[PDB]
RNA sequence: AGGGAACCCACU
């Protein structure tokens, strides 16, 4: 009548991905965690752009959209920041935002590439991921001589459920029952399906025998980061955030039950 | 001398490419107006 | 003088005839534009065969 | 009051007065473009 | 022109209640829990946890319409038990499992990083 | 025999498996631009006053 | 024929027909005869030899051109009447000797049979695998697809213009697309498409779109509209002047604000505008006194930002302005999309990334189309395009979907796809996004070139409740 | 386009290589508006002298 | 017109890859090898690079309005 | 409101609906009402009229609401049935070997608006509790209606042998006392034909109960389809090598038979049938040979299909496609015709300049011996284009004749 | 306070 007791193993941990296995949990929990990785892990991204000058060949909304998509290091600041909608400030304050400025003019005869390196932050710890000290800088726009781009932007906290620019992942691999022992899929011709990298079948065996008493256990994840957070921090933030959602629901339900 | 099949495909598209390098696609309009 | 004849673009008697892509771009014309049409009161007209 | 226009050919800013015909004071070109507004332009980056 | 704002899917509107409880009158010991501004994430985990409870006779959830942000959870229990109790205990169990999982992930990360 | 009429609307149709067969989903801007004249009675005066 | 092939007295354009059964020879030098070039066959051999191909390969340097082929009497122009007398080989394989020769008296050979297609039908991949009405439908829809219509669009003030943010060239192309400049000015995006039933919102030709992809610029476009106006001094009594009208002097002023106008009576680039907003202030002197407002207003129900404002004189020397207003269009429910195989649909719903079905890798479909389109449409070209596109993205090359190519068949493509670790028929195991459970059936998924058509719901939606009426009959206005 | 004889709207055999067999409007003009095949050319005429 | 910042399908950053990819091609890499070298494994990201058309250079061929 | 799609051909082209307000900019329609309107979602637009008085509102409510329009007096049968995903999925759902676990059942019951809240006893209690698709669907059926139908794949001799009442293939549909006792549902049972389940529901219960029946079938089955899935791919268009060799042999024999007929006619050994000139007799024999070849190859292709084949799934459910479509995708495309005849000699005694004069063989006159999967040769491509043009023209002219 | 005709393209 009670809670699962999941265990975890990390099989790979780099700067850009974390690969791990959760055992002794239910499929619904595993999938909910996956969903939270994508859509409910908060991140900092540009969401307010004032354009003072733009002589480039790209119109203002084009530039603003591209700026919105630039990933910014969020690793420790994002937990401190408040949601702009919740802040008592009137416009934007250091408690709910990070200011950026960009001011580039092409005065030479070679094309000027405006990259994320030209985005100057007010916070040393919230900067474009490609500016962190190989990977080039993210191109924003290209300028020829006499063209100019001058703007001011604010980055705020959000999550992928609102807009994909706040999605911290670059692909969440997820998989269970690599050998199709539960028959959750049915192959018309099993032998022509390639083995999963987590398969433990011999080369002559196409799928495991059917298991009438089996349940999905042992979920395999490979969470790739877009750079805004470290992959393990994505996972931990997801676990904490889902727990917070459940706690808030519990508080509201307690009020509702007591009110009757 | 003779173009062989394995060469034929490349050869035919080289001929067609040269045609379009010479004529373009609105040659009939321009030629008629020039006349 | 007996009148004016609208000129088909990129034909032999158009100002763009023979220009290089760089010359076309200096005139704010697209090099890929095929021509073969007229400009009558600013409007691009094509004759249908 | 100024009403600055940009010449389409020589890219020269030059004053124009309503009821004044359109003509670049430098090169005599007859096509001019208005300059970008000074009003606040703000976009969500979405 | 008719696009809803993106925040509409997770921000409660003024006066809107997070969760409402009604009795299901067709059968005894059954309740419908309406939750606003939640989707399959919470609905699915809560339903699966409820199905783990041996005193729960029925548990299910649905999103009535994908363009709206409401989930309905229906719970029926045995007469010696209450759907409110089952719902509360399911949330407590889920929180416990998540806390354990977070601790163990922290430990595993530390092991991997050390060596 | 035919005429143009007031109180009409037109837009693209898209499927909805979550509507009853006797329902039709209508965008808000259409709903906000079209009106039904409701007669005020003591039954409905409060609702219509708020409207 | 010898003279024409030498280009001595008879120009290439001339047609010479001998009707043997009759005893007539007909020679035509008229204008207006449609003709096409064909390779000349003598005995049973092409006159085109390896040396001609060698000389053409270096046409950049040596300047050997198509005209030299025609001059050397290796290619000929044949009009329809002369074609009546030609014995035509489809490919040089028809000249190869055979156990029972069919003809053995060929006079000409096709250069390539795909040249029977026009410009629009030449972008269809594998058109020889589709039912023909479907090729006809794509031939129209391709003219409705958004791309970058011309490279100098910034300097053009067209009445209407659509521009796609991020056009791609197709992963699967035909060889004739090189000459249509489709590479340079493409009109679509390679999309990860799944052919699946998923929640019901792509039934009856509708499609399901990935909202997270749309958030990232997938099929985002920009719509431009140009407004023009001129001030006429036609008569000494009445004259029109660009100006910012005031309610003390001018009379017919709508309730729209005129403060968006500059002192010259014109709006400035960068100003946000909405329907029934003035963009050109213009007054005409009467024969609230002495001036009648005749300003230009933005079209009703439209919105945007002023892109640029051009001022000139027209032919008769009157001041003349054109204003381009830009409007960004994010794909939404009701917008229309089409593959290159006559498979068109409107977007029925959009799901975020986490709600979409997913492969064991992180890959979700950009678009989900419904399997009930295929069986009766028989657009097998679309399926083969998806298979080859998956191969081409994995291998890092552009697939060749030129129609009548014997070197390509479905089994070969399948074998290649198996080499990259996918099921050879293009199917994958997908997981339901809502629950994480596997889907029992495996799903056909891969990259397919999709087009965004100009038909957008926000340009069609309309309602009325007692508006303006016609003068003669008092019935509601049209349109 | 008001005429209702199918015969002139049909795809005649002699269109091969001259006129695209696929591209044609699907409305009232089906079969009456045509498009040139890729390598088709139209003669401009010359003196028979 | 310009390389998208993210892969439409998965959100991986590709906007910092176009110049590198052009460099690798001129160094005689095949497209498949170059995409492997840049770390583009999923075929969605590979589509992003393989199918891009850099129209912004053509646009940069025109003189700007303001000097 | 009154909803309408042009052209307005019959009563059911204008029906009353209740308004529901939704976010985006389109009119949203339930899938089953597409049939009366002849609507689909490829750019169609429909009109809305808002009655302006209580009297016109009452008129629409009492005379023209969608549920009252379920049966048409044109042909005394329903105008609306179950279509597309729901139809293909319900065919799969009601197969004999569909088993559902406790959780899946509870979810589906979540989508059943008329459910009385009692979980039925599972059909299998041990070793594990499992419900069948038929039990859930029985929960969907209203009242206690009684109906007998046959599935589309029902063998013709089954009803006269043993097993008449215990179908080996589960191809006899029996609804008794509102319960689906046996049989696979398809278009014959849930479509618009007279005597279908939806027809009997309308006749036995009112329009209101039947409205709920339509909606519940859709919601429950679509949600099950989320587990089952449904696709179509390249793999459904392929056949085994034995099938391909059989098809090629059939085509080769048919070609040799046509050659023999031609050689007979060329030696004046062919005698006309009564009421036919000699050329009509030759064309009759040639067309007979080629039609027989097309039928035989189509049958071979249809026999090759497995029970997992998705083309077959959509054909057997009756949701989309026909056996001819399968034959043309897998086996040959077949004869191309203009004005009811083989491709005419548009050149002088030739269909194209690639043939010799007076060639009456299959290839020359427009027999497409390839499948859509194999791809058409250039001449086949052109002849197929001629054939398709014919249909486009028919549409574009018949419209005005019929309108008048 | 507000027009109209004609023609062309296109959508279901
Ligand atoms: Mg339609
Ligand atoms: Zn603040
Ligand atoms: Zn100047
Ligand atoms: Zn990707």
């Amino acid at each position: 009548p009670y809670a699962n007791q999941p265990t975890v193993r990390i099989t790979e941990l780099t700067d850009e991905n974390v690969k791990f296995i959760i055992e002794n949990t239910d499929l619904a929990v595993a999938n909910s965690i996956r969903r939270v990785f994508i859509a409910e892990v908060p991140i900092i991204a540009i969401d307010w752009v004032q354009i003072d000058a733009n002589s480039s060949v790209l119109h203002d909304e084009f530039i603003a959209h591209r700026l919105g998509l630039i990933p910014l290091t969020s690793d420790d600041i994002v937990d401190k920041l408040q949601y702009s909608r919740d802040c008592t400030c009137e416009e934007f304050c250091p408690e709910c935002s990070v200011e950026f400025t960009l001011d580039v003019r092409c005065n030479e005869d070679q094309t000027r590439h405006v990259t994320s390196r030209d985005l100057i932050s007010n916070s040393p710890r919230v900067i474009p991921v490609t500016s962190r000290n190989e990977q080039d800088d993210i191109l924003i726009v290209k300028l020829r001589k006499g063209q100019e781009l001058r703007l001011r932007a604010y980055a705020k906290k959000g999550f992928g459920k609102e807009h994909a620019k706040w999605n911290p992942t670059a692909g969440v691999a997820f998989e269970y029952d690599p050998d199709n022992a539960l028959r959750h899929t049915v192959y018309p011709k099993p032998e022509e399906w390639p083995k999963s990298e987590y398969s433990e079948l011999d080369e002559d065996e196409s799928q495991a025998p059917y298991d009438p008493n089996g349940k999905p256990e042992r979920f395999y994840y490979n969470v790739e980061s877009c750079g805004s957070l470290r992959p393990e921090t994505i996972v931990l933030s997801a676990l904490s955030g889902l727990k917070k959602k459940l706690s808030d629901l519990q508080t509201q339900l307690s009020h509702e039950i007591q009110s009757d | 001398d003779e173009i062989t099949p394995d060469l034929w495909q490349e050869a035919c598209w080289i001929v067609i490419s040269s045609y379009f390098d010479e004529k373009g696609l609105v040659r009939q309009q321009l030629d008629s107006f020039d006349e | 003088f007996i009148g004016k004849i609208p000129i088909m673009l990129r034909s032999t008697y158009c100002l763009l005839n023979g220009l290089t892509d760089r010359d076309l771009c200096e005139l704010n014309e697209c090099p890929l534009d095929p021509g073969g049409y007229f400009i009558i009161n600013g409007s691009e007209k094509v004759l249908i065969a | 009051q100024p009403m600055i226009y940009i010449c389409g050919e020589c890219h020269t800013e030059n004053e124009i007065k309503s009821r004044d015909p359109i003509r670049c004071r430098e090169c005599g070109y007859r096509i001019m473009y208005k300059k970008r507004t000074k009003r606040l332009v703000v976009f969500d980056a979405r | 022109m008719n696009a809803p704002p993106a925040f509409e899917s997770f921000l409660l509107f003024e006066g809107e209640k997070k969760i409402t409880i009604n009795k299901d009158t067709k059968v005894p010991n059954a309740c419908l829990f309406t939750i606003n501004k939640e989707d399959h994430t919470l609905g699915n985990i809560i339903k699966s946890q409820l199905l783990k409870d041996p005193q729960v006779l029925f548990a299910g959830y649905k999103v009535p319409h994908p363009l709206e942000h409401k989930i309905i959870i229906r719970v029926q229990t045995t007469p010696d038990y209450s759907p409110q109790e089952a719902f509360t205990n399911a949330i407590t169990d889920l929180i416990s499992e998540l806390s354990l999982l977070e601790e163990r992930f922290r430990v595993a990360i530390k092991d991997k990083q050390e060596g | 025999m035919g005429k143009r009429v007031d109180f009409s609307a037109r837009t693209v149709i898209t499927p909805d498996p979550n509507l009853s067969i006797d329902q039709v989903g209508v965008p808000r801007s259409i709903a906000a631009n079209m009106t039904f004249a409701e007669i005020v009675t003591p039954f409905n005066i409060d609702r219509l006053q708020e409207l | 024929r010898k003279l024409r092939r030498q280009m001595d007295i008879i120009v290439s354009e001339v047609s010479m027909i001998r009707d043997i059964r009759e005893r007539e020879i007909r020679i035509y030098t008229d204008a207006g005869r449609i003709c096409r070039p064909l390779l000349i066959v003598e005995k049973q051999k092409l006159l085109l030899k390896k040396r001609h191909i060698d000389q053409l390969k270096e046409r950049e340097y040596n300047n050997y051109s198509w005209q030299d082929l025609v001059a050397s009497g290796v290619v000929e122009y044949i009009d329809t009447l002369e074609e009546e007398t030609v014995m035509l080989a489809m490919t040089p394989d028809d000249l190869q000797e055979k156990e029972v020769a069919y003809c053995s008296t060929y006079t000409h050979c096709e250069i390539h049979p795909s040249m029977i297609l026009g410009v629009c039908a030449s972008i269809i991949p594998f058109p020889d695998h589709n039912q023909s009405p479907r090729n006809t439908y794509q031939s129209a829809m391709g003219k409705q697809a958004m791309g970058v219509y011309i490279t100098n669009f910034h300097v053009r003030m067209d009445t209407l213009a659509h521009v796609l943010y991020y056009p791609q060239k197709p992963l699967v192309t035909t060889r004739s697309m090189e000459y249509l400049r489709f590479r340079e000015l493409p009109a679509g995006i390679n999309s990860i498409v799944a052919i699946a039933s998923y929640t019901g919102y792509n039934q009856e030709d509708s499609v399901i779109m990935n909202r997270s992809a749309v958030d990232r610029g997938f099929f985002r476009s920009v719509f431009y509209r140009s407004y023009k106006e001129q001030e006429s001094k036609k008569g000494f009594d009445q004259e029109e002047v660009f100006e910012k009208p005031t309610r003390e002097t001018c009379q017919g002023m709508r309730h729209a604000i005129y403060d968006k106008l500059d002192d010259d009576g014109l709006i400035a680039p960068g100003v946000r505008v909405s329907g029934d907003d003035v963009i050109i202030g213009k007054t005409v002197t009467l024969p609230r006194y002495t001036k009648r407002d005749c300003s230009t207003f933005l079209r009703t129900s439209e919105t945007g930002i002023v892109d640029q404002v051009m001022v000139t004189l027209n032919q008769e020397g009157y001041k003349f302005c054109k204003i381009r207003v830009r409007s960004v269009r994010i794909p939404q429910i009701g917008d229309k999309f089409a593959s290159r195989h006559g498979q068109k649909g409107t977007c029925g719903i959009q799901y975020r990334q986490e709600d979409m079905p997913f492969t064991c890798e992180g890959i979700t479909p950009d678009i989900i189309i419904n399997p009930h389109a295929i069986p009766s449409r028989m657009t097998i070209g679309h399926l083969i395009e998806c298979l080859q596109g998956k191969v081409s993205a994995n291998k890092g090359e552009i697939g060749d979907a030129t129609p009548f190519n014997d070197a390509v068949n479905v089994q070969k493509i399948s074998n290649l796809l198996s080499d990259y670790g996918y099921h050879l028929r293009g199917n994958e195991v997908l997981y339901n996004g809502f629950t994480g459970r596997k889907i029992t059936s495996q799903i056909f998924i891969g990259p397919t070139y999709y087009q965004r058509l100009k038909h957008m719901v926000d340009d069609k939606i309309h309602s009325r409740a007692r508006g303006p009426i016609q003068i003669l009959n008092r019935q509601p206005m049209e349109g | 386009r008001d005429g209702k004889l199918a015969k002139p709207r049909q795809l005649h055999n002699t269109l091969w290589g001259m006129v695209c067999p696929a591209e044609t409007p699907e409305g009232h003009a089906v079969g009456l508006v045509k498009n040139l095949a890729l390598m088709a050319y139209i003669s401009v005429g010359s003196q028979p002298s | 017109m310009i390389i998208p910042v993210r892969c439409f399908t998965c959100g991986k950053i590709v906007g910092n890859k176009w110049e590198a990819y052009l460099g690798l091609l001129q160094a005689e890499y095949t497209e498949g090898d170059a995409l492997d070298a840049l770390g583009l494994k999923r075929y969605c990201c590979r589509r992003m690079l393989l199918a891009h058309v850099d129209l912004i250079e053509k646009l940069l061929n025109y003189a700007p309005l303001e000097k | 409101v009154i909803f309408n799609r042009q052209p307005t051909l019959h009563k059911m082209s204008m029906m009353g609906h209740r308004v529901r307000i939704l976010p985006w900019s389109t009119f949203r329609l339930n899938l089953s009402v597409t049939t009366p309107y002849n609507a689909d979602f490829d750019g169609d637009e429909m009109n809305l009229h808002l009655p302006q008085s209580l009297e016109t509102r009452a008129e629409i409510q009492e005379l023209a609401m969608v549920p009252r329009m379920i049966v048409t007096p044109q042909s005394n049968r329903p105008v609306m049935g179950i279509v597309q995903d729901t139809l293909t999925a319900v065919r799969k759902f009601t197969k004999r070997d569909v088993f559902l676990e406790r959780g899946e059942v509870m979810n589906l019951l979540m989508f059943l608006s008329t459910w009385d809240g009692k979980v039925p006893q599972p059909a299998i209690l041990k070793p594990r509790p499992l419900w069948t698709g038929k039990q859930i669907f029985s929960l969907i059926i209203p009242g206690h209606i009684n109906c007998i139908r046959t599935h589309s794949t029902h063998p013709d001799d089954e009803d006269s042998g043993p097993y008449k009442h215990i179908s080996p293939g589960d191809t006899k549909v029996v609804v008794e006392n509102g319960e689906l006792i046996m049989g696979i549902l398809c278009k014959k049972s849930l479509g618009t034909s007279a005597g279908s389940l939806v027809h009997i529901s309308y006749l036995e219960m009112g329009h209101d109960i039947t409205r709920l029946f339509y909606s519940n079938i859709q919601t429950v089955i679509n949600n099950w389809l989320l587990i089952e899935g449904h696709t179509i791919g390249i793999g459904d268009s392929i056949a085994d090598s034995k099938t391909y060799q059989d098809i090629q042999n059939t085509i080769k024999k048919a070609k040799q038979d046509v050659i023999e007929v031609i050689e007979k006619a060329h030696n004046n050994e062919l005698e006309p049938t009564p009421g036919n000139t000699l050329r009509q007799t030759f064309e009759n024999q040639v067309n007979r040979i080629l039609n027989d070849a097309r039928d035989k190859t189509g049958s071979s292709a249809q026999k090759s299909l497995s029970e997992y084949n998705n083309f077959k799934s959509m054909v057997v459910s009756g949701a989309k496609g026909s056996k001819i479509n399968i034959s043309q995708v897998i086996a040959v495309v077949g004869q191309q015709n203009v004005e009811g005849k083989r491709i005419p000699f548009g050149f002088k005694h030739r269909t194209l300049p690639h043939f010799i004069k007076d060639d009456y063989g299959p290839e020359s006159r427009g027999f497409v011996e390839n499948s859509y999967l194999a791809g058409l040769t250039p001449t086949e491509f052109f002849f197929h284009a001629m054939g398709g043009r014919e249909g486009l023209i028919d549409t574009a002219v018949k419209t005005a004749e019929t309108g008048y």
